[PDB]
């Protein structure tokens, strides 16, 4: 029994309208919306016993729920506030006590969008010193100059995502810690065997999925509109 | 000989927020317990109402019921949300649960549920079921209630084991109250070209009684017994009427037979 | 919604001037919200005891009100019931006869 | 303050060590208790569900107990691995059906420090694939007794340490990265850190 949530990540402005959606093809009557905040357990916002039914949970204020069909249960923030910055979890169930949770949705509500900026991405190739010393090859990916800090960095070898040999900084660092709306940098490493990096049919790509503005978001500044987008950097193996 | 033990629960749900649950317990026609909504604990209405249960067994049984009352209240409220807008407040739910005790160690247990004054649901064997005549929408509540294995196991144990055990002990402990004999007292009166004679019989226990208008040795088959009406002191009241032509009341008597009189019938002549 | 039956009767044989108990037995009503008053000469009697509400095999509710009273030639006694199933309150007078 | 309390709030253990997590609750009634594992930024993975008055369960290296009389549950992790690094959440369901509400604990954060067998600390310079006239400095292959300090200069950037796992080779290594447009060389990059003496600086 599987549950899906969209979007998986969203940056929004105060006063904006945000809709979080949950889809469920198990033919479960019952669906449930929670938020998770540091220092608290998951708290119930709204739930539904079927199409057309919505019920208030423990913390319903500032949220509207919508159940247009058995399959879809939506959480609507009509006038988003920063206090709604959170991780949102949807779940479904039948008559039994088990609730099957979705993968979660991260929401950041900013006061203002004026500083939103996508990353620059650079891929740094392995040191020949490292190769001769360890028979291993470490690639470094660097995402810089981005705001806010909602990014997903991933590695791709020949068009397929790799997890083994990867580690990414647990949080971005601030480029100007002094300033209020500092841009961030984030680094990640992929370490392979020298022979793997030395094979020139191997294509390496580091990809950053940046969450920013939507199509419908107003934009008054000169510079390019900093929309949700992918930025990547790429290199081929070599002897 | 045969005694039925009845736990009666009455629950009013006026709207989403407001509800109250009150209970009374009967062994035969004597009240053994009371459980007001206002009270955290079950009240004994007899000295012997705990039966042969230790204080620890009673506490544990009471605790189970305390959890039940709070849980029941929330479950109904959630079931209404689940069925909305098919059903709406106000809502009355009644439960009648207990056992009928037979000679031997033989007994039959029951648990019957009424919704808006109509018997719709019982517990039978190992599960909740609707009974004939019940509306189809109850199939979803039943399905949800039957998902709860824990409640099923508890109810089975209450019905199969706890009820007969408890009531056996009650019968022992309360023997002297159950077997009491209280004498009827009678008096006559009349109302309205026909007249109605009335034989009033009051204060008798137990319930079984015989009351007949007579002319000497001839039973007046026009005699009409009313219903048994309760007194506050756990005795019974009954009246027998006879419609007669005015100035025809000479030589009519009211005869009362009851177990408490030990052969000495009451005879009141007009 | 069924209309409450009311029966008024004394515990002991009625003798003018002698203390006694007056019973008001209200039956066959639902829903169970009900207001019962026992009246002396149309005035509400203060200290009226109520049994716990219960119900019969047919799921209809009943309750017993009672109060101490001393009958006389002059004084009247009644039981007055308000229930949603009736437009106006119903009053049954104690006869004795 | 809440109906489900977990202890400890957080703990740090070394790879191979066992640990015990506690959950105490006041929820009534208590139909069942579930333990969840939540990786950083991920979802809820069920580890076990306890239902009996005095229950015991197991699931590989995880085992759990429930005492309903004491309203207490423990989760035991045997021989911790790096991937046990996660938040562990306790949940009490108050019904054996969908009429139930879930009562979530705030969670316990576990960090497992990995075992570095053959440390080989070194500082390498990596060049950009495109515009090759800029670079980063990689401090790698140091054991977990080594602590990486932030930069003195604030136009020099240094990440915290991070451990990767080359699963097919059964090999783990720590690393940190430094860079700057300022002057900056890899010999100077980690000066502000107590780094090993045998650290390899090639060239
Ligand atoms: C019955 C006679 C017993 C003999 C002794 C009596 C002598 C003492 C005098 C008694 C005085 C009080 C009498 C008045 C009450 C008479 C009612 C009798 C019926 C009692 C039913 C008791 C049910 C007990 C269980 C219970 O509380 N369930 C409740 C709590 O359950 C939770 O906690 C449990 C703890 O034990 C267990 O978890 C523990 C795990 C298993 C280990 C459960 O798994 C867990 O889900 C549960 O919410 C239950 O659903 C409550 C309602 C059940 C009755 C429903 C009636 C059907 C109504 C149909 C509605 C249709 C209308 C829709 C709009
Ligand atoms: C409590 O007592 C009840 C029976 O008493 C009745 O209900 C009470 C609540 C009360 O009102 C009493 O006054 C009243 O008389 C027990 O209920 C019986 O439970 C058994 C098993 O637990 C049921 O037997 C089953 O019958 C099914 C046919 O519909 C059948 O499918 C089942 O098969 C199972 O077993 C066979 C092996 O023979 C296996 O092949 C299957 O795979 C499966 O396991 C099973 O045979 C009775 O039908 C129930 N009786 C009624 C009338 O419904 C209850 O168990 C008992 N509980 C306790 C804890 O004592
Ligand atoms: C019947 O009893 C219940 C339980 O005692 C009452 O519900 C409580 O009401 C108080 C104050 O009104 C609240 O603070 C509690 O939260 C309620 N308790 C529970 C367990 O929910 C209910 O109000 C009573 N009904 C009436 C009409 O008096
Ligand atoms: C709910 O019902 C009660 C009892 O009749 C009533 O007094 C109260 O006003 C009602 N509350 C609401 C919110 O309708
Ligand atoms: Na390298
Ligand atoms: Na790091």
């Amino acid at each position: 029994a599987a549950v899906t949530q969209s979007p998986r990540n969203k940056v929004a402005v105060t006063g904006g309208k945000v809709t979080l959606s949950c889809n469920q093809t198990n033919n479960h009557n019952n669906m449930y919306w929670y938020r998770q905040d540091t220092g608290h357990g998951l708290r119930l916002i709204h739930y539904s016993y079927g199409a057309g039914s919505t019920e208030k949970g423990d913390i319903p204020d500032g949220y509207k729920a919508s159940r247009p069909s058995q399959e879809n249960f939506s959480l609507i923030l009509e006038l988003a506030t920063p206090s709604q910055t959170s991780v949102y979890f949807c779940a479904s169930g039948d008559e039994g006590y088990t609730q099957y949770f979705g993968p979660g949705t991260r929401l950041l509500v900013l006061e203002d969008l004026r500083n939103v900026t996508p990353p620059k991405v650079s891929l740094f190739e392995p040191s020949k010193a490292e190769i001769s010393h360890t028979q291993k090859a470490t690639l470094v990916c660097l995402a810089t100059g981005f705001y806010p800090d909602h990014v997903e960095l991933s590695w791709w070898v020949n068009g397929k995502e790799v997890h083994s040999g990867v580690c990414t900084d647990p949080q971005p660092l601030k480029e100007q810690p002094a300033l209020n709306d500092s841009r961030y940098s984030l680094s990640s490493r992929l370490r392979v065997s020298a022979t793997f990096w030395q094979n020139p049919r191997n294509h390496f790509r580091c990809q950053v999925q940046f969450y920013g503005l939507s199509e419908n978001d107003e934009w008054t500044q000169d510079r390019a509109k900093p929309v949700t987008q992918i930025v990547s950097a790429e290199a081929w193996g070599r002897a | 000989k045969n005694y039925t033990f009845r736990c009666l629960q009455m629950s009013s749900f006026a709207n989403r927020s407001w509800s109250r649950t009150d209970s009374v317990v009967w062994l035969g026609d004597l009240q053994t317990h009371r459980w007001s909504n206002d009270s955290a604990t079950i009240s004994f209405t007899k000295p012997w109402s705990q039966g042969k249960l230790s204080n620890q067994q009673w506490e544990k049984l009471q605790h189970m019921f305390q959890v039940y009352r709070v849980s029941f209240t929330r479950d109904i409220q959630e079931l209404v949300k689940m069925m909305s807008p098919k059903e709406d407040y106000p809502i009355e739910i009644q439960l009648s649960a207990g056992c009928e005790m037979y000679p031997g160690n033989a007994s039959e247990s029951f648990l019957h549920v009424a919704f808006q004054g109509k018997y719709v649901v019982r517990f039978w064997g190992t599960s909740w079921q609707t009974v004939p005549g019940a509306p189809s929408w109850l199939d979803l509540p039943i399905k949800v209630l039957n998902a709860d294995q824990g409640t099923s196991a508890t109810v089975q144990m209450l019905l199969n084991d706890t009820c007969p055990l408890f009531v056996r002990g009650l019968l022992e402990a309360g023997k002297s109250d159950l077997e009491k004999q209280e004498k009827p007292v009678a008096w006559l009166s009349s109302v309205p070209g026909h007249r109605q004679l009335v034989c009033h019989v009051s204060g008798f226990y137990p319930k079984p009684v015989w009351v007949m208008w007579m002319r000497g040795d001839q039973e007046q088959q026009g005699t009409h017994r009313g219903d048994f009406l309760p007194n506050a002191d756990e005795t019974w009241y009954l009246q027998a009427t006879l419609d007669v032509e005015a100035g025809e009341e000479a030589g009519l008597a009211c005869r009362v037979k009851h177990s408490s009189l030990g052969g000495q019938d009451i005879i009141l002549y007009w | 919604q069924k209309t409450p039956q009311i029966q008024v009767y004394s515990r002991h044989p009625p003798e003018n001037g002698k203390p006694n108990i007056l019973n008001c037995y209200v039956t066959q009503f639902h829903p169970p919200h009900i207001e019962i008053q026992m009246l002396k000469n149309g005035k509400k009697i203060p200290k009226v005891e109520m049994s716990d509400m219960s119900f019969s095999k047919d799921w209809s509710f009943y309750i017993l009100a009672h109060t101490e009273f001393t009958p006389t030639e002059t004084d009247t006694y009644a039981c007055r019931v308000k229930h949603a199933s009736m437009a106006e309150p119903k009053t049954v007078y104690w006869d004795r006869d | 303050k809440t109906q489900v309390e977990q202890s400890p709030q957080s703990l740090v253990v070394r790879q191979g060590e066992n640990c015990v997590l506690q959950c105490n609750y006041s929820v009534t009634p208590d139909n069942h208790l579930r333990w969840f594992k939540q990786d950083t930024g991920k979802g809820l993975v069920s580890l076990t569900v306890l239902v009996d008055q005095k229950d015991k369960t197991s699931n590989g290296r995880y085992s759990a107990t429930l005492d309903k009389d004491a309203k207490h549950s423990t989760l035991h992790i045997t021989a911790t691995l790096l991937d046990d690094t996660a938040t562990y959440i306790c949940v009490v369901g108050d019904r054996g059906s969908a009429l139930g509400r879930l009562h979530f604990g705030a969670g316990t954060q576990l960090i497992v420090i990995p075992d570095i067998q053959n440390p080989d600390p070194a500082v390498y310079q990596l060049r950009d694939s495109k515009s090759s006239d800029k670079s980063v400095c990689l401090f790698t292959d140091f054991d977990s007794q080594t602590n990486v300090s932030q930069s003195k200069d604030s136009d020099v950037y240094i990440t915290d340490k991070c451990v990767l796992d080359m699963r097919s080779m059964d090999f783990k290594s720590n690393s940190a990265v430094a860079w700057s447009n300022k002057d900056f060389a890899c010999a100077n990059a980690f000066n502000n850190s107590i780094i090993p003496e045998d650290t390899f600086f090639p060239s």
